[PDB]
Protein backbone atom coordinates (compact mmCIF):
# COMPACT_ATOMS: atom_id res chain seq x y z
CA UNK A 1 0.00 0.00 0.00
CA UNK A 2 1.49 3.67 -0.52
CA UNK A 3 1.16 5.27 3.25
CA UNK A 4 -0.04 8.79 1.73
CA UNK A 5 -3.26 7.30 0.24
CA UNK A 6 -3.50 4.58 3.44
CA UNK A 7 -4.05 8.19 5.14
CA UNK A 8 -6.33 9.31 2.68
CA UNK A 9 -8.43 6.90 2.84
CA UNK A 10 -8.38 6.14 7.00
CA UNK A 11 -9.57 10.06 6.56
CA UNK A 12 -11.86 9.49 3.98
CA UNK A 13 -13.53 6.65 5.80
CA UNK A 14 -15.17 9.27 8.35
CA UNK A 15 -16.09 11.98 6.03
CA UNK A 16 -19.32 12.90 4.72
CA UNK A 17 -21.13 15.95 3.31
CA UNK B 1 -42.86 15.71 -0.71
CA UNK B 2 -40.23 14.64 -3.36
CA UNK B 3 -37.56 17.31 -1.99
CA UNK B 4 -37.95 16.07 1.60
CA UNK B 5 -37.38 12.62 -0.02
CA UNK B 6 -34.23 13.84 -1.14
CA UNK B 7 -33.06 15.24 2.27
CA UNK B 8 -33.40 11.91 3.84
CA UNK B 9 -31.95 9.78 1.25
CA UNK B 10 -28.96 12.38 1.67
CA UNK B 11 -29.18 11.80 5.34
CA UNK B 12 -29.29 7.75 4.79
CA UNK B 13 -26.88 7.32 1.71
CA UNK B 14 -23.84 9.71 4.50
CA UNK B 15 -25.47 6.94 7.66
CA UNK B 16 -25.16 4.12 5.64
CA UNK B 17 -21.53 4.95 4.61
CA UNK B 18 -20.18 6.33 7.62
CA UNK B 19 -21.47 2.31 9.00
CA UNK B 20 -19.36 0.49 6.49
CA UNK B 21 -22.76 -0.33 4.09
CA UNK B 22 -21.11 0.91 1.21
CA UNK B 23 -23.44 -0.48 -0.92
CA UNK B 24 -26.66 1.33 0.39
CA UNK B 25 -24.69 4.31 0.57
CA UNK B 26 -24.69 3.85 -2.93
CA UNK B 27 -28.41 3.21 -3.52
CA UNK B 28 -29.38 6.23 -1.36
CA UNK B 29 -26.71 8.67 -2.74
CA UNK B 30 -28.11 7.82 -6.15
CA UNK B 31 -31.74 9.12 -5.38
CA UNK B 32 -30.21 11.99 -3.80
CA UNK B 33 -28.64 12.71 -6.51
CA UNK B 34 -31.40 12.53 -9.14
CA UNK B 35 -33.55 14.31 -7.04
CA UNK B 36 -31.13 17.16 -6.85
CA UNK B 37 -30.98 17.35 -10.31
CA UNK B 38 -34.84 17.11 -10.75
CA UNK B 39 -34.71 20.42 -8.52
CA UNK B 40 -31.69 22.35 -10.21
CA UNK B 41 -29.74 21.91 -6.24
CA UNK B 42 -26.40 22.10 -7.51
CA UNK B 43 -25.05 22.25 -3.92
CA UNK B 44 -27.17 19.16 -3.25
CA UNK B 45 -25.79 17.91 -6.49
CA UNK B 46 -22.18 18.29 -5.78
CA UNK B 47 -22.23 16.46 -2.25
CA UNK B 48 -23.64 13.53 -3.77
CA UNK B 49 -21.15 12.99 -6.63
CA UNK B 50 -18.56 13.49 -3.77
CA UNK B 51 -20.27 11.07 -1.32
CA UNK B 52 -20.62 8.58 -4.55
CA UNK B 53 -17.14 8.69 -5.34
CA UNK B 54 -15.88 8.24 -1.53
CA UNK B 55 -18.27 4.55 -1.38
CA UNK B 56 -16.87 3.90 -4.57
CA UNK B 57 -13.33 4.07 -3.38
CA UNK B 58 -14.34 1.02 -0.19
CA UNK B 59 -16.06 -0.34 -2.57
CA UNK B 60 -13.34 -1.14 -4.76
CA UNK B 61 -14.32 0.62 -7.55
CA UNK B 62 -11.81 3.16 -8.51
CA UNK B 63 -12.28 3.99 -12.24
CA UNK B 64 -16.44 4.66 -11.41
CA UNK B 65 -14.86 6.86 -8.29
CA UNK B 66 -12.52 8.63 -10.79
CA UNK B 67 -15.94 9.35 -12.56
CA UNK B 68 -17.88 10.54 -10.02
CA UNK B 69 -14.90 12.87 -8.72
CA UNK B 70 -14.61 14.47 -12.13
CA UNK B 71 -18.35 15.28 -11.81
CA UNK B 72 -17.61 16.91 -8.62
CA UNK B 73 -14.89 18.91 -9.96
CA UNK B 74 -16.53 20.08 -12.83
CA UNK B 75 -19.24 21.35 -9.93
CA UNK B 76 -16.93 23.05 -8.19
CA UNK B 77 -15.66 24.68 -10.64
CA UNK B 78 -19.03 26.07 -11.78
CA UNK B 79 -19.72 26.63 -8.13
CA UNK B 80 -16.42 28.77 -7.49
CA UNK B 81 -15.86 26.54 -4.07
CA UNK B 82 -12.21 26.88 -4.26
CA UNK B 83 -11.51 24.46 -0.82
CA UNK B 84 -14.08 21.83 -2.43
CA UNK B 85 -12.27 22.12 -5.84
CA UNK B 86 -9.19 21.32 -4.04
CA UNK B 87 -10.42 18.33 -2.00
CA UNK B 88 -11.63 16.77 -5.64
CA UNK B 89 -8.39 17.26 -6.75
CA UNK B 90 -6.61 15.85 -4.01
CA UNK B 91 -9.54 12.73 -3.92
CA UNK B 92 -8.45 12.24 -8.05
CA UNK B 93 -4.59 11.93 -7.21
CA UNK B 94 -4.90 9.04 -4.92
CA UNK B 95 -7.49 7.47 -7.12
CA UNK B 96 -5.25 7.27 -10.04
CA UNK B 97 -2.23 5.94 -7.49
CA UNK B 98 -4.46 3.52 -6.72
CA UNK B 99 -5.39 3.23 -10.48
CA UNK B 100 -1.55 3.35 -10.79
CA UNK B 101 -1.72 5.71 -13.33
CA UNK B 102 1.08 8.20 -11.76
CA UNK B 103 1.10 10.46 -15.32
CA UNK B 104 -2.92 11.66 -13.79
CA UNK B 105 -2.02 11.60 -10.30
CA UNK B 106 0.91 14.05 -10.81
CA UNK B 107 -1.96 16.34 -12.47
CA UNK B 108 -4.01 15.83 -10.05
CA UNK B 109 -1.78 16.28 -7.05
CA UNK B 110 -0.16 19.57 -8.79
CA UNK B 111 -3.34 20.82 -9.10
CA UNK B 112 -4.86 20.66 -5.18
CA UNK B 113 -0.76 21.36 -4.36
CA UNK B 114 -1.98 25.23 -6.71
CA UNK B 115 -5.32 25.78 -4.54
CA UNK B 116 -3.92 24.76 -1.13
CA UNK B 117 -1.08 27.22 -1.24
CA UNK B 118 -3.47 30.12 -2.59
CA UNK B 119 -6.04 29.13 0.67
CA UNK B 120 -2.89 29.15 2.91
CA UNK B 121 -4.15 25.30 3.70
CA UNK B 122 -0.53 24.61 5.07
CA UNK B 123 -1.86 21.03 6.38
CA UNK B 124 -2.84 19.76 2.68
CA UNK B 125 -0.10 21.51 0.89
CA UNK B 126 1.82 19.07 3.61
CA UNK B 127 -0.51 15.84 2.37
CA UNK B 128 0.45 16.99 -1.47
CA UNK B 129 4.22 17.44 -0.76
CA UNK B 130 3.52 14.19 0.32
CA UNK B 131 1.90 12.82 -2.20
CA UNK B 132 3.72 14.42 -5.01
CA UNK B 133 7.41 12.91 -3.22
CA UNK B 134 6.08 9.32 -3.26
CA UNK B 135 4.44 9.87 -7.19
CA UNK B 136 7.66 11.03 -8.41
CA UNK B 137 9.63 8.77 -6.61
CA UNK B 138 7.59 5.93 -8.08
CA UNK B 139 8.30 7.19 -11.18
CA UNK B 140 11.86 7.40 -10.66
CA UNK B 141 11.78 11.80 -11.23
CA UNK B 142 14.09 12.02 -8.05
CA UNK B 143 14.89 15.91 -9.30
CA UNK B 144 11.10 16.64 -8.75
CA UNK B 145 11.25 14.12 -6.01
CA UNK B 146 13.74 15.83 -3.67
CA UNK B 147 12.02 18.88 -4.15
CA UNK B 148 8.62 17.98 -2.54
CA UNK B 149 10.08 16.02 -0.10
CA UNK B 150 12.33 18.54 1.42
CA UNK B 151 9.01 20.43 1.73
CA UNK B 152 7.51 17.70 2.93
CA UNK B 153 9.65 17.61 6.21
CA UNK B 154 9.84 21.64 6.19
CA UNK B 155 5.94 21.64 6.88
CA UNK B 156 5.94 18.38 9.10
CA UNK B 157 7.48 20.26 11.18
CA UNK B 158 4.91 23.44 11.66
CA UNK B 159 1.64 21.58 11.14
CL1 LIG C 1 -24.37 11.25 -13.00
CL1 LIG D 1 -14.63 15.24 -3.41
CL1 LIG E 1 -8.91 19.13 -14.68
CL1 LIG F 1 13.23 14.38 -12.02
CL1 LIG G 1 5.93 24.06 -4.53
Amino acid sequence: QVDSVQRWMEDLKLMTE
Amino acid sequence: SRAAQGRAFGNLGNTHYLLGNFRDAVIAHEQRLLIAKEFGDKAAERIAYSNLGNAYIFLGEFETASEYYKKTLLLARQLKDRAVEAQSCYSLGNTYTLLQDYEKAIDYHLKHLAIAQELKDRIGEGRACWSLGNAYTALGNHDQAMHFAEKHLEISREV
